[PDB]
RNA sequence: AAAUUCUUGGACCGGCGCAAGACGGACCAGAGCGAAAGCAUUUGCCAAGAAUGUUUUCAUUAAUCAAGAACGAAAGUCGGAGGUUCGAAGACGAUCAGAUACCGUCGUAGUUCCGACCAUAAACGAUGCCGACUGGCGAUGCGGCGGCGUUAUUCCCAUGACCCGCCGGGCAGCUUCCGGGAAACCAAAGUCUUUGGGUUCCGGGGGGAGUAUGGUUGCAAAGCUGAAACUUAAAGGAAUUGA
C-alpha cells in the first residue's frame, strides 16, 4: 500500500463542529486525471502539497 | 383559531382515505396527508461515475437509475427540513420551490 | 481450502440465439454418492438479452436453466422470461392509466405458461390537457383485446416460436396496433413470463434445441 | 389531568360504587 | 484453488450481491447462477466496534478483501446486484454502498451490469412498531 | 469597511453636477477644487469627499448615472427624444390581414381599402399552453 | 352590466339558454322526414327517438337511440319540418 | 452507545423448491361513488343508483319532522374456524436519582373469516334540511349539443384519442370595498334595529357534573333520560406588543 501526495486545486470552504478543518479539492500530480475532495486541518494555501496516507476515502462536502 | 383551509391534507369529498406508514419511522399517516418525495438518483454518485466507468467491459453503458417514493409525517418532516414554517402569507402559495438545480 | 477439488464447467445457451457462451460454474467433483450432474442440473441463469443477442435491448432478461451435463458442457434451456426493475419503474408515471393483463395457456407441445404484460395510456403531442386517463369500460375493452391477442400467438405454435417471439417486442407491437382504435397507449411489453410445467423430459428434443 | 383520564377515573369510582351498592341490596 | 482453465483475450464473470444495510454492508461474490459462493467478506468482521459495522471505510475494507481473493480464484469481472432491505422496511441502500462498489472497480475487478435487486412487495404484512410510529 | 456614510456620499452628489466642468479625474487636483468651492470642516472628510468624486467621474465616462444630472448628459436625451424619421414606420404599400377583421372593416363603411391583404388564418387552435 | 335589457335578447345568447331558462320554454328537439334509400314512402321520426324506429314493410332500420339525438342508419336521408 | 437474542449442533448471506395466513404498493390526484360509517388486483353473476337526454305518463301526490324504525369506524362481548405479521397485558436488556415509560428482544388477548351483540369517536365542514336571489376567472368529473383541424379502423359513413366552445347537476380552486362579522375569516357564516320564505333540534356565567338517585336497554363493559346542596368574579373567544 503506496502513499501518495497531491496538490489543492482550490479552497471550498471552513467546516467542522467548531470550524477548525477546511474541505479542500486536491490533484494528484502522479495523475492528472483524478480530482477528490478532503478535510485538511491547519492554514492551507492554494498549491500546496498534501501527503496523503491514503487516498481512498472522499470527505462529504458541507 | 382554524390554520389552514384544507385542514392540512386534500380529503374534499371522501370522508375516508386509506393510512400509510411513514419511511424514517413506521407512524401512521393518512395518504393524503403524508408529504411525498419521489427521488430519482444514480446508482453511484458523481464523484464515482468515472470510476465505475473506466472499469466498464462494454463501451458507452448507460448508468441506472434508482427510483424509489419516501413517505413522511409533518413530525418527520420538520425534523429533516424538506419541509419547513413560512410567514402566514406565504403558507398560501402551493407551486413548489424552483426546479434550476 | 475446499476450492481445490472443484472443477468448471462450460454453459451453453440454445441454438435459438446468437451468442453461445454463457460464462463458467463451479461444482465439487463426483466423491461417493454426490455426482457432480445432479448439482448442476437444476442451475437457473438469469442473462440479459443484451449478452444473448449481439445487438439488440439491454432492458430484458431470461432464465436458462441447465438441463443435461454432456462432459464439460452444461445445456440450458428457456425457463422464464423478466424486464429489469430499473425500465420498470421508470414507465410508471404520474398522470396516466396503467393497464395489466395475464392468460394461462398451453402451448403445441405440453409447456404451460404465465404471461404478464403492461401497457400505459398515451398523451397526445397536441394534448393540452394533464390527466391522460382512460374510462373503465374502455380500459376492460382493451385488456380484453390484450388477453385475446397473446394468446393467439403461443398456442398456435411451440416453445422455439414463442421465445423466437419474445426476442423482439411482437407481442407487444401488435397490442399496441390493435389498442390504438380504442385509446392510444405507447409503452407496451410483456412484462413477466413465468412458466408453470413441463413436460416429461426426452433428451432428443433438447438435442434439437442445442443443433 | 385531561378529560380521557378524568372520565376513566370517573368509571372505575361508578363501578366501585355499584359493586360496593349490589353488595347490599 | 488455481481457477477456470482458459485462454486469455475473454473475461471470466462472477457476480456479487452487495447488501448495504444499516447496520453492516455484506460483499457475496458467487458464479453465474448464484448457487456457488467464491467469497463472502461483511463489513462487520474488519471493525473491533459494531457501531461501525455499516461504516463506508468498512465497505471498502471489505471489498478490497473480497477482490484480492476473487483474483485467486481467477475471476476477472463481476455484475452488481445492489440489495437494500426492502420487504416491509425501508428501501433506500445503505452509506455502505457507494464505498464498497467504488473499491471493487479500484482493485482491478472489471464491473459488467449493474442492477437493484431490493425487494420491494406487493404488500407486506403490519409494519414493526407502533400506530404512533418509533418516537424519541 | 470602507462604506461611504450618506453625508459623504450627498456632498459628492451635490458637488459634482454644479462643478463638472472644473472637476477632472486625479485625486489631487479635485482635492484642491473642493477645498475653497465648499467648506470642509475637516481634512479627513475633505479627503472622502474628494476621493468619492473621483471615482464618481469615471461611471460617468462610461454611461449616465441615475442619481445626478450632468448638464451636458439631459441636453443628449432631448436630441435622442426629438428625433423622427423621415419616412413612417406605419406606412406600408401592403399590409397583413386576416379575413376576420376584413368583415370587420366590411360592416363599416370601409369595405375595400386600396393596401389591404388577405392572409390565410392559422389552421388547429394551438394556442392554449399545454398543461402539467 | 346594469342597464342590461331582459325583455328582448337576441337569438344568438337565446338559443345558448337552457331550454326551462328561456325566457319561454321552447323544446331543442324536432321532427324530420326520413327516407330510406330502398322504399319510396317518407316517415315521420323524433329527432331523440328513444325506440328503435323501422319502416313498415319490413325493409330496413332506420334509427338506433342514443343518450341524446337518435342516429340514423347509413344512407337514410332526413329534413326537418316547421309549422 | 450497548445488552437480553441466534450462532462450527453451521447462524446471517446466495440459489432452488414447498406450506400457510395476512395485504392489494407504484398508477393514486385537494379525482370518483355512497345517507353516514366507508369503498382500490382479474373475471363472472345478481339487485340497485345519481346525473344527463326526453313535444312520454299521473296531476299536487309535497318540505321539515315528537313517538317509532334501518345502517353505524375502532375498541370491546358471546359461540365456531384459522392463527403469517404486528401487538394491549406480561417477562427481560438498556436509560435514569428512580423508569411499573419513551428505546431494544420475546410475547398472551386481539388483529383474519363466519354467525349473533354493543351504538359509541376531533362519527369535523367543529357549520341541520328544502326553496329563491346577489360579482367575476381558469380548470376538473359525468351526460348532451355544435364546430377549423390532427390520428386509429381502412374501405368511407360512423365510431374512439386530441383541439375550440355552450348547456345541466358534482367535488373544489383563485380574486373582489357585494355584504356580513369580535376578528380570524366566509360568495356564504351575504340579502339582520331597513329585524318575519318553511320547518326540526339545541344553548343561557365557571364549577359541583354528565355526578347522585329513579327509570329503561345490554351477557358484560356500558348506552339513553338526568338534578340538588354547595362553591366561585370571573372562566372563555379573536387579534396586538413584549418575553
Ligand atoms: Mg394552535
Ligand atoms: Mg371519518
Ligand atoms: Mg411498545
Ligand atoms: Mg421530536
Ligand atoms: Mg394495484
Ligand atoms: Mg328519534
Ligand atoms: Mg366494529
Ligand atoms: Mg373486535
Ligand atoms: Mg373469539
Ligand atoms: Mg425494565
Ligand atoms: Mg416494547
Ligand atoms: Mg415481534
Ligand atoms: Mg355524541
Ligand atoms: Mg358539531
Ligand atoms: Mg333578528
Ligand atoms: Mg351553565
Ligand atoms: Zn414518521
Amino acid at each position: 500500500q503506496p502513499i501518495k501526495l497531491a496538490r489543492v486545486t482550490k479552497v471550498l470552504g471552513r467546516t467542522g463542529s467548531q470550524g477548525q478543518c477546511t474541505q479542500v479539492r486536491v490533484e494528484f500530480m502522479d495523475d492528472t486525471s483524478r480530482s477528490i475532495i478532503r478535510n485538511v486541518k491547519g492554514p492551507v494555501r492554494e498549491g500546496d502539497v498534501l501527503t496523503l496516507l491514503e487516498s481512498e476515502r472522499e470527505a462529504r462536502r458541507l | 383559531t382554524k390554520k389552514r383551509r384544507n385542514n392540512g391534507r386534500a380529503k374534499k369529498g371522501r370522508g375516508h382515505v386509506q393510512p400509510i406508514r411513514c419511511t424514517n419511522c413506521a407512524r401512521c399517516v393518512p395518504k393524503d396527508k403524508a408529504i411525498k418525495k419521489f427521488v430519482i438518483r444514480n446508482i453511484v454518485e458523481a464523484a464515482a461515475v468515472r470510476d465505475i466507468s473506466e472499469a466498464s467491459v462494454f463501451d458507452a453503458y448507460v448508468l441506472p437509475k434508482l427510483y424509489v417514493k419516501l413517505h413522511y409525517c409533518v413530525s418527520c418532516a420538520i425534523h429533516s427540513k424538506v419541509v419547513r414554517n413560512r410567514s402566514r402569507e406565504a403558507r398560501k402559495d402551493r407551486t413548489p420551490p424552483p426546479r434550476f438545480r | 481450502d475446499p476450492f481445490s477439488k472443484k472443477d468448471w464447467y462450460d454453459v451453453k445457451a440454445p441454438a435459438m440465439f446468437n451468442i453461445r457462451n454463457i460464462g463458467k460454474t463451479l461444482v465439487t467433483r463426483t466423491q461417493g454418492t454426490k455426482i457432480a450432474s445432479d448439482g448442476l442440473k437444476g442451475r437457473v441463469f438469469e442473462v440479459s438479452l443484451a449478452d444473448l443477442q449481439n445487438d439488440e435491448v439491454a432492458f430484458r432478461k431470461f432464465k436458462l436453466i441447465t438441463e443435461d451435463v454432456q462432459g464439460k458442457n452444461c445445456l440450458t434451456n428457456f425457463h422464464g422470461m423478466d424486464l429489469t426493475r430499473d425500465k420498470m419503474c421508470s414507465m410508471v408515471k404520474k398522470w396516466q392509466t396503467m393497464i395489466e393483463a395475464h392468460v394461462d395457456v398451453k402451448t403445441t407441445d405440453g409447456y404451460l405458461l404465465r404471461l404478464f404484460c403492461v401497457g400505459f395510456t398515451k398523451k397526445r403531442n397536441n394534448q393540452i390537457r394533464k390527466t391522460s386517463y382512460a374510462q373503465h369500460q374502455q380500459v376492460r375493452q382493451i385488456r380484453k383485446k390484450m388477453m385475446e391477442i397473446m394468446t393467439r400467438e403461443v398456442q398456435t405454435n411451440d416453445l422455439k416460436e414463442v421465445v423466437n417471439k419474445l426476442i423482439p417486442d411482437s407481442i407487444g407491437k401488435d397490442i399496441e396496433k390493435a389498442c390504438q382504435s380504442i385509446y392510444p397507449l405507447h409503452d407496451v411489453f410483456v412484462r413477466k413470463v413465468k412458466m408453470l410445467k413441463k413436460p416429461k423430459f426426452e433428451l432428443g428434443k433438447l438435442m434439437e434445441l442445442h443443433g | 389531568m385531561r378529560a380521557k383520564w378524568r372520565k376513566k377515573r370517573m368509571r372505575r369510582l361508578k363501578r366501585k360504587r355499584r359493586k360496593m351498592r349490589q353488595r347490599s341490596k | 484453488s488455481l481457477g477456470p482453465q482458459v485462454a486469455e483475450g475473454e473475461n471470466v464473470f462472477g457476480v456479487c450481491h452487495i447488501f448495504a444495510s444499516f447496520n453492516d454492508t455484506f460483499v457475496h461474490v458467487t458464479d453465474l447462477s448464484g448457487k456457488e459462493t467464491i467469497c463472502r467478506v461483511t463489513g462487520g468482521m474488519k471493525v473491533k466496534a459494531d457501531r461501525d459495522e455499516s461504516s463506508p471505510y468498512a465497505a471498502m475494507l471489505a471489498a478490497q478483501d473480497v477482490a484480492q481473493r476473487c483474483k485467486e480464484l481467477g475471476i476477472t469481472a463481476l455484475h452488481i446486484k445492489l440489495r437494500a432491505t426492502g420487504g416491509n422496511r425501508t428501501k433506500t441502500p445503505g452509506p455502505g454502498a457507494q464505498s464498497a462498489l467504488r473499491a471493487l472497480a479500484r482493485s482491478g475487478m472489471k464491473i459488467g451490469r449493474i442492477e437493484d435487486v431490493t425487494p420491494i412487495p406487493s404488500d407486506s404484512t403490519r409494519r414493526k412498531g407502533g400506530r404512533r410510529g418509533r418516537r424519541l | 469597511g470602507r462604506v461611504r456614510t450618506k453625508t459623504v456620499k450627498k456632498a459628492a452628489r451635490v458637488i459634482i453636477e454644479k462643478y463638472y466642468t472644473r472637476l477632472g479625474n486625479d485625486f489631487h487636483t479635485n482635492k484642491r477644487v473642493c477645498e475653497e468651492i465648499a467648506i470642509i470642516p475637516s481634512k479627513k472628510l475633505r479627503n472622502k469627499i474628494a476621493g468619492y468624486v473621483t471615482h464618481l467621474m469615471k461611471r460617468i465616462q462610461r454611461g449616465p448615472v441615475r442619481g445626478i444630472s450632468i448638464k451636458l448628459q439631459e441636453e443628449e436625451r432631448e436630441r435622442r427624444d426629438n428625433y423622427v424619421p423621415e419616412v413612417s414606420a406605419l406606412d406600408q404599400e401592403i399590409i397583413e390581414v386576416d379575413p376576420d377583421t376584413k368583415e370587420m372593416l366590411k360592416l363599416l363603411d370601409f369595405g375595400s381599402l386600396s393596401n389591404l391583404q388577405v392572409t390565410q388564418p392559422t389552421v388547429g387552435m394551438n394556442f392554449k399552453t399545454p398543461r402539467g | 352590466p346594469l342597464a342590461k335589457d331582459l325583455l328582448h335578447p337576441s337569438p344568438e345568447e337565446e338559443k345558448r339558454k337552457h331550454k326551462k331558462k328561456r325566457l319561454v320554454q321552447s323544446p331543442n328537439s324536432y321532427f324530420m322526414d326520413v327516407k330510406c334509400p330502398g322504399c319510396y314512402k317518407i316517415t315521420t321520426v323524433f329527432s331523440h327517438a328513444q325506440t328503435v324506429v323501422l319502416c313498415v314493410g319490413c325493409s330496413t332500420v332506420l334509427c338506433q337511440p342514443t343518450g341524446g339525438k337518435a342516429r340514423l342508419t347509413e344512407g337514410c336521408s332526413f329534413r326537418r319540418k316547421q309549422h
